[PDB]
């Protein structure tokens, strides 16, 4: 039961309503989560985007987007998504070893 | 050094080093010590693929190394409980990292610990190319079929 | 000036064995038969409704020529015979099309493309380069890295002086050199069997030597600079370099020869034999 | 480019010649001429069923002689 | 008349009267002689072609799973006694045992058996495979593209346990990814020449196989031609 | 995304960088249906994902040379108890042949396949000389009929 926010594309009110997804990394999450006992929950991204850092406040204060910046502000737990391996995102966060070259 | 992934070129007496993209490398080596004779010495000069990152990483996090070659057991294979080479010297503490050629598996990650993959690899197959032919229905090729 | 290299200048021949090398040696079997199958088969449908006629008219339409007169005159073999014209145009639209496809692509080779051809990266016995020993050439390798297994190949046939290196690329037992390109280019427009491959190299110019400070050393180099507005070097130059004698463009596709027709030829002159045996058959059979 | 004519040559003056064994003496040349490039004219070809063989290997010759000027020269069209 | 101008000159034939007609004659015929090189032509096009590397799938597909349809050439070989065997020797006991008649020495008497016809495919480790068919200058000997590797697994640096120095060699490996670095020793050690492109080769001779839509429908022709001698066969009773 | 965090931090694709500013789009659900409607002419993506479009659609296709190299990864807080289990179940996903399955369940279809695109057979707009003057010369007939006729 994805529950997503995204019931309309970005520029317009958000009706977070529940929703359903599947496919690769959903799979993936049903394993691991049988291998160690888990009880999860999935909520979409409410940003859309990936995530980086960028200045705001017309200062120099950096802060991520998106799914990244969900979990290092706590709002999120694990990103189980598509999420690449660089090192500008491994210095605040955690990486798993690679399941997909 | 059982790869072209690192190489070991016997040293030079025309100058006594290499010092073109290179580094030195012992090897203690033992041998027919049936009389105790001590072991060791300088054997060939190193360089190679491995022997790069090696080096970029040195002076990009600012250590200093002690390269030497192993004596048995290539990479590691356990035995009776026990890991022989490339692993061993890293279970026994003569050693703090082992490089080169040496792949990832639950087998070995609970003796040692474990970088980040730098090359992708795996199983894979190799196939001859066929030549070029024509098909069976060539001869109606050049022409649409209204004209 | 800079580096080039020096190779010789291949004179195109074009490969070709007979005129059946578009053909797999059965398919002129599988013509040779079905022809006379189409004849036999056209000889019933007009009796059961001329047998050497429809022999003829059926070997002679593939042929192209006008020999041989009959017509089928039912209409199944009219029908037929329409059909067998069609295939025998495709037939010969087909083999001279598939011959200008094979005499496109056959040409000679290819020249290297300058330093960063993998053909030079990798050592073959098949491909031997050389320069001159103790010269500014090898100082440029040694002391460079990414051509250590490049000058640990040349170190081997590496030569005593240009005018060896030339006469032995001029003799096939060589297959480059490298060299000042202003040495070189004198030698691709003096003879004409050599041509360079335009790619500048390592960048230099030629000077004068002198002991580290010498009285001289600033009206040398002073009077040099008048010779490059007053003009004279652009007259040494012309008067001794720059005669452009030979000019290569567009290396020709190599015209067929006397020696590779030679199949047809065969084939009519065993056909001018033939017909001496096959005439007195003639004779006997009056 | 001479071969072809010389053997034109020959070749006609033993057809003739051989036809002579069972209005036939120099429309030859004009027959095979024809043949070599193409069809241009009613020509009064043969009898002698054995001409009616070196003319059909002639015949043969020549339209794989096209051929191949056709092919070649398909190349030296493209600078 | 027409049929014959249109394909070749055939048969002698009544042709006209009528100078008018001796004029429409004259138009088709040049239609033709511009028809018949038009079809020579384009047809010169359609006989230069490219190589072929067969798109197979990985180790899953049925030229392995099934290896009895097209009995006779499935020759999926290995070199004995490694880390290779294993991997197969558990997931495709079967397919392990099939290939008992296709054990190889060293890695060389391997690539030979592929350029001689005495095998298949061959299996072995990626990267090894990649640098060694940059090495042959037979470019008719190349891998199967990345993407189907089997167990992908990378290679990594040895650490003690629990030691401080892990994170950073990490964050400086990520480093070299992140500035193009790796690229550079991966060109100048690894890729060699046969990063290269299928040739425009030109055909061998053209062969039956090639050839016989025509002659089926020469066949196709007979048949009919029999058949219309059937139908007005059928007139016997006018 | 990261891409653009590849092109940023590197120098010598200052001016491509400076290029792409201006046209980035929101989610390669949109780069896609605007590639197949002539509105872009090219998209750079992780190849895993491109590869199923090639696929899926054939009207698309790649090329081929594999570029900034990494591999897919999950994320967890630094420092958290859930580390070494899961990046050990992962590997044990690589050897008894789970990620095969996946693989092949979702991913490799192979539905459309490219080859050596043809030579483009002539068609019916082109030739369309020869037959307006075989008509011409049908016209003109009817013509120089009568003349003959007026001869006579
Ligand atoms: N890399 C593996 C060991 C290992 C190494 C090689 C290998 C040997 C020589 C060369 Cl030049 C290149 C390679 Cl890759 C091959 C295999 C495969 P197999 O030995 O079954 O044939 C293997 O397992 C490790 O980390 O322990
Ligand atoms: C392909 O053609 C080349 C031409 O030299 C030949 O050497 C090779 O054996 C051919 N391969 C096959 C599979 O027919």
């Amino acid at each position: 039961i994805c529950t997503g926010p995204n019931d309309t594309s970005p520029g317009s009110p958000r009706h977070t309503v529940p929703q359903c997804c599947y496919g690769f990394c959903i799979d993936l999450l049903i394993k691991l989560a049988r291998t160690m006992q888990f009880t999860y929950e999935v909520h979409l991204v409410a940003d859309g985007k990936f995530g980086t850092q960028e200045r705001v406040q017309n200062s120099n204060k950096k802060e991520w987007n998106g799914m990244m910046g969900e979990l290092l502000s706590g709002q999120a737990d694990m990103i189980v998504a598509p999420l690449t391996i660089n090192n500008e995102r491994a210095q605040y966060i955690e990486f798993s070893k690679p399941f997909k070259y | 050094e059982e790869a072209p992934f690192v190489i070991v070129e016997s040293v030079d007496p025309l100058s006594g080093t290499c010092m073109r993209n290179t580094v030195p490398c012992q090897k203690r080596i033992i041998s027919e010590n049936k009389t105790d004779e001590e072991p060791g010495y300088i054997k060939k000069c190193c360089k190679g693929f491995c022997i790069d990152i090696l080096k970029k990483i040195s002076k990009s996090v600012k250590f200093t190394y002690d390269l030497y070659l192993v004596t048995n057991g290539k990479h590691g294979k356990k035995i009776n409980g026990t890991w022989n080479g490339m692993i061993g010297e890293v279970v026994m503490k003569r050693a703090y990292m082992a490089v080169g050629s040496l792949t990832i598996n639950e087998e070995r990650s609970e003796v040692v610990d474990f970088s980040v993959p730098f090359i992708e690899t795996g199983i894979s197959v190799m196939v001859s190319r066929s030549n070029g032919t024509v098909s069976p229905s060539a001869f109606l090729e050049p022409f649409s079929a209204c004209v | 000036q800079g580096l080039t290299i020096l190779v010789k200048k291949e004179i195109p021949r074009s490969t070709l064995d007979s005129f059946m090398q578009p053909f797999q040696s059965t398919l002129w079997l599988l013509v040779g038969l079905s022809v006379h199958v189409v004849a036999v088969m056209l000889y019933l449908l007009d009796r059961f409704s001329t047998l050497s006629s429809a022999m003829w008219f059926s070997w002679g339409v593939l042929l192209n020529s006008g020999i041989g007169e009959g017509a089928p005159r039912s209409f199944s073999a009219r029908i037929l015979g329409m059909v067998w014209a069609g295939f025998a145009m495709i037939i010969v639209a087909s083999y001279t099309a598939n011959l200008a496809a094979f005499l496109v692509l056959d040409r000679p080779e290819e020249r290297i493309t300058g330093i960063n051809d993998p053909r030079l990266r990798n050592p073959s016995d098949k491909f031997i380069y050389a320069t001159v020993k103790q010269s500014s050439v090898d100082i440029y390798f040694r002391r460079q890295v990414e051509l250590s297994t490049m000058y640990r190949h040349m170190e081997k046939h590496n030569y005593e002086s240009a005018a060896e290196a030339i006469q032995a690329v001029r003799d096939n037992k060589l297959h480059a050199f490298i060299w000042d390109s202003a040495v070189l280019e004198f030698e691709a427009s003096q003879k004409c069997d050599l041509v360079t491959t335009g790619e500048l190299f390592f960048r230099s110019g030629f000077g004068i030597g002198m002991r580290k400070d010498s009285p001289w050393k600033q009206q040398v180099s002073l009077s040099i600079l008048k010779s490059h507005e007053n003009g004279f070097m652009e007259d040494l130059d012309k008067t001794w370099v720059r005669y452009q004698e030979c000019d290569s463009r567009s290396n020709a596709p190599a015209t067929l020869t006397c020696e590779n027709m030679a199949g047809v030829f065969m084939l009519v002159a065993g056909g001018i034999v033939a017909g001496i045996f096959l005439i007195f058959i003639e004779i006997a059979y009056k | 480019w001479v071969m072809m004519f010389v053997m034109l040559l020959i070749v006609s003056a033993v057809a003739v010649f051989v036809f002579e064994y069972f209005f036939t003496i120099g429309k030859a040349i004009w027959l095979l001429w024809g043949l070599v490039f193409n069809n241009s004219v009613p020509v009064q070809n043969p009898k002698g069923t054995t001409s009616k063989i070196m003319v059909s290997v002639w015949a043969f010759f020549a339209v794989i002689f096209l051929a191949s000027y056709t092919a070649n020269l398909a190349a030296f069209m493209i600078q | 008349l027409l049929w014959g101008l249109v394909f070749n000159n055939s048969v002698p034939v009544q042709n006209p009267k009528g100078t008018t007609s001796k004029i429409m004659v004259s138009v088709w015929a040049f239609f033709a002689v511009i028809f018949l090189a038009s079809y020579t032509a384009n047809l010169a096009a359609f006989m230069i072609q490219e190589e072929y590397v067969d798109q197979v799938s990985g180790l899953s597909d049925k030229k392995f799973q099934r290896p009895n349809d097209f009995s006779p050439p499935f020759r999926f070989g290995t070199v004995p006694n490694g880390s290779t065997e294993r991997n197969i020797r558990n997931n495709y006991a079967e397919m392990h045992a099939y290939m008992g008649k296709f054990n190889q020495r060293g890695v060389d008497d391997a690539l030979l058996s592929l350029k001689t016809g005495k095998l298949d495919a061959f299996i072995y480790d990626a990267a090894v495979l990649n640098y060694m068919a940059g090495r042959d200058e037979g470019c008719k000997l190349v891998t199967i593209g990345s993407g189907k590797v089997f167990a992908s697994t990378g290679y990594g640096i040895a650490i003690q346990k629990d030691s401080g120095w892990k994170r950073q060699v990490d964050l400086a490996i990520l480093q070299l990814f992140g500035d193009g670095e790796m690229e550079e020793l991966e060109a100048l050690w690894l890729t060699g020449i046969c990063h290269n492109e299928k040739n425009e080769v030109m055909s061998s001779q053209l062969d039956i196989d090639n050839m016989a839509g025509v002659f089926y429908m020469l066949g196709a022709a007979m048949a009919l031609s029999l058949i219309t001698f059937i139908s007005e066969h059928l007139f016997y009773w006018q």
